[PDB]
């Protein structure tokens, strides 16, 4: 039921840089060949991010609880489904009402109630030697649900559950807020071919749901999944793989962002306003390519 | 380009057409937000007409 | 027999107070021209008027077309609801929500509709209607306001402060009431912390007060956080319960499905002709756009801040709206002391 | 077809919604 | 903040400051003046009333 997961090696989280990464749609008005201003959260351009690896190759896998804000960016480099669902909540004790989006291998399952969380929860599916197929199986997250207020199962889909290499072929963009007890997601999903690093160019996150939890977010976890083979050394909790995919989290910050919209309509370049005296000179002008000479900033 | 700009601003209203704003609230409450960007279009226009 | 119309008239009074001359500057460019320099003694040249603008001609309201209706009887005419700490909320989409409905239905109390008027109701459409009911007394209603004091404003219910939204209260002293006591409905009272806009909470830990740690005790400053409450047919008016239900909605924002009774109409394009869209109304001429739209916005501006592109909530599609009042006119005038031949010009 | 030379030429040649005059004669400004 | 918890009141009005802003104000002076009223006097006691 509740379990702890041993035999790995840690690393220490590594830091990278993010090409221009980080804007979505924060209003719903068409705009197009027009340059707007707007005061959102958004990425820092050319920051500093974690990087947080998870290679078979000893093994890699983390699974921790980072604070929640006022916005969080997701970017999770896949290639055969390794990280699942997310659960947001507070204490984590039967105590306050907290949100799980799961994505099984049938449904998707959005459920705000007092889960009971263990000290590692997370899924697994499993190898059969008399069948070659893939199937899940253990589903050690909570141990029960207590008072449930919203509930929520997509349509049944299809998944293979099978991992397969080839490089990343899959990125997800993923944005969350929380905005008057409301939980803004934004979804984007793009079929990439890259080594490794951060996915380069410019991608603008459309809306996809706005769930009224009407609940207090602080701490968010993301549920991921195991594979166990046929040949498991021990019992069911030491013998399990760690995967192929990598996720990057990064926390969103109220900077001022000048957009530069095209004639389709969709945001094409981006610049951080506060970052550098040239691009506060280049917002206050609403500019993008200055020539010679001195400026009066602030 | 300033003046087209400056068409742009509510000059402390909710939004910048007058249509948006008689729409949802009557005129006795949105006298106040007309007059004020009457105001600040008028400041604008004799600031260009200097 | 004659017909009066409003026209703009201007009047000569001489020395005796009486009037003496009438000019109607609303018939020939030449008035129009005599009441802008207000004076009767006209010079020769040209003078520029109003501009050339279309008068409208039909008036189309576009909204999708509705199949259900909301249900009013189990909301605002309920037997059974739930607590203030833990109110009942709902989600109203998909039919017709009228306002008319309170006026023949159950007597209320109170009714305040912050952030929208209380008569657009019906012609503007809600986004994302959320139904949130509880039951309060009657000494507690003022507490339920954007912005105010009070327990049951701090660890209970909680507005926000820019809310648009409707709230209504009706007293139901022989509906939540009993002679034996009723504890059926509890509040919140003992707590360390406030609560943010649209945030329920319903937790039922021991509280600590003061110095003294409690960790499940229930004695001295160990109070339980939650208290009953004492509705009962024989107290005051202060004392009796009372329903709240409040109705929130964004306006003008996500495109959605419900608004009201409203329904479409006819389309007529390449004609001054008034449109109204999701409630918001406007005067121009519709032209077949070529560029789409979002799959998440319904309007459209640009550097001006209008609306210059409209989404047809019908076979969704987007048309371009411009201003049907194009063209500068001018008069020219050889002057009152030559003769009166005036010539109209185009720009 | 008018008056200029060649200096003159050169001198002279060296001098909805989206569109900006079509724009600004919706708001009364006009040349 | 403790006169919630022990009494009930009927009518709380504060002119001149939020009842929300009390708490990080402080206060000069302070004159109680207590009396005894009808129930259709309340509303008599506001800066300007006739």
């Amino acid at each position: 039921q509740c379990v702890n997961l041993t035999t790995r090696t840690q690393l220490p989280p590594a830091y990278t840089n993010s090409f221009t990464r980080g804007v979505y749609y924060p209003d719903k008005v068409f705009r197009s060949s027009v340059l707007h201003s707007t005061q959102d959260l958004f990425l820092p351009f050319f920051s500093n991010v974690t990087w947080f690896h998870a290679i078979h190759v000893t093994k890699r896998f983390d699974n921790p609880v980072l604070p929640f804000n006022d916005g969080v960016y997701f970017a999770s480099t896949e290639k055969s489904n390794i990280i699942r669902g997310w659960i947001f909540g507070t204490t984590l004790d039967s105590k306050t009402q907290s949100l799980l989006i799961v994505n099984n291998a049938t449904n998707v399952v959005i459920k705000v109630c007092e889960f009971q969380f263990c000290n590692d929860p997370f899924l697994g599916v499993y190898y059969h030697k008399n069948n070659k197929s893939w199937m899940e199986s253990e589903f050690r997250v909570y141990s029960s649900a207590n008072n449930c207020t919203f509930e929520y199962v997509s349509q049944p889909f299809l998944m293979d559950l099978e991992g397969k290499q080839g490089n990343f072929k899959n990125l997800r963009e993923f944005v969350f807020k929380n905005i008057d007890g409301y939980f803004k997601i934004y979804s984007k999903h793009t079929p990439i071919n890259l080594v490794r690093d951060l996915p380069q160019g410019f991608s603008a996150l459309e809306p996809l749901v706005d769930l009224p939890i009407g609940i207090n977010i602080t701490r968010f976890q993301t549920l991921l999944a195991l594979h166990r083979s046929y040949l498991t050394p021990g019992d069911s909790s030491s013998g399990w793989t760690a995967g192929a995919a990598a996720y990057y989290v990064g926390y969103l910050q109220p900077r001022t962002f000048l957009l530069k919209y095209n004639e389709n309509g969709t945001i094409t370049d981006a610049v951080d306003c506060a970052l550098d005296p040239l691009s506060e000179t280049k917002c206050t002008l609403k500019s993008f390519t200055v020539e010679k000479g001195i400026y009066q900033t602030s | 380009n300033t003046l087209v700009k400056q068409l742009s601003s509510n000059f402390g209203a909710i939004s910048s057409v007058l249509n948006d704003i008689l729409s949802r609230l009557d005129p006795p409450e949105a006298e106040v937000q007309i007059d004020r960007l009457i105001t600040g279009r008028l400041q604008s226009l004799q600031t260009y007409v200097t | 027999v004659g017909y009066l119309q409003p026209r703009t008239f201007l009047l000569k009074y001489n020395e005796n107070g009486t009037i003496t001359d009438a000019v109607d500057c609303a018939l020939d460019p030449l008035s129009e021209t005599k009441c802008t320099l207000k004076s009767f003694t006209v010079e020769k040249g040209i003078y520029q008027t109003s501009n050339f603008r279309v008068q409208p001609t039909e008036s189309i309201v576009r909204f999708p077309n509705i199949t259900n209706l909301c249900p009013f009887g189990e909301v605002f005419n309920a037997t059974r609801f739930a607590s203030v700490y833990a109110w009942n909320r709902k989600r109203i989409s998909n039919c017709v929500a009228d306002y008319s409905v309170l006026y023949n239905s159950a007597s209320f109390s109170t009714f305040k509709c912050y952030g929208v008027s209380p008569t657009k109701l019906n012609d503007l459409c809600f986004t994302n209607v959320y139904a949130d009911s509880f039951v309060i007394r009657g000494d507690e209603v003022r507490q339920i306001a954007p912005g105010q004091t009070g327990k049951i404003a701090d660890y209970n219910y909680k507005l926000p402060d820019d809310f648009t939204g409707c709230v209504i209260a009706w007293n139901s002293n022989n509906l939540d009431s009993k002679v034996g006591g009723n504890y059926n409905y509890l509040y919140r009272l003992f707590r360390k912390s406030n609560l943010k806009p649209f945030e329920r909470d319903i937790s039922t830990e021991i509280y600590q007060a003061g110095s003294t740690p409690c960790n499940g005790v229930e004695g001295f400053n160990c109070y339980f956080p939650l208290q009953s409450y004492g509705f009962q047919p024989t107290n005051g008016v202060g004392y009796q319960p009372y329903r709240v239900v409040v109705l929130s909605f964004e306006l003008l924002h996500a495109p959605a499905t419900v608004c009201g009774p409203k329904k479409s109409t006819n389309l007529v394009k390449n004609k001054c002709v008034n449109f109204n869209f999701n409630g918001l109304t406007g005067t121009g001429v519709l032209t077949e756009s070529n560029k789409k739209f979002l799959p998440f916005q319904q309007f459209g501006r640009d550097i001006a801040d209008t609306t210059d592109a409209v989404r047809d909530p019908q076979t969704l599609e987007i048309l371009d709206i411009t201003p049907c009042s194009f063209g500068g006119v001018s008069v020219i005038t050889p002057g009152t002391n030559t003769s009166n031949q005036v010539a109209v010009l185009y720009q | 077809p008018s008056k200029r030379s060649f200096i003159e030429d050169l001198l002279f040649n060296k001098v909805a919604a989206r569109d900006l005059i079509c724009a600004q004669k919706f708001n009364g400004l006009t040349v």
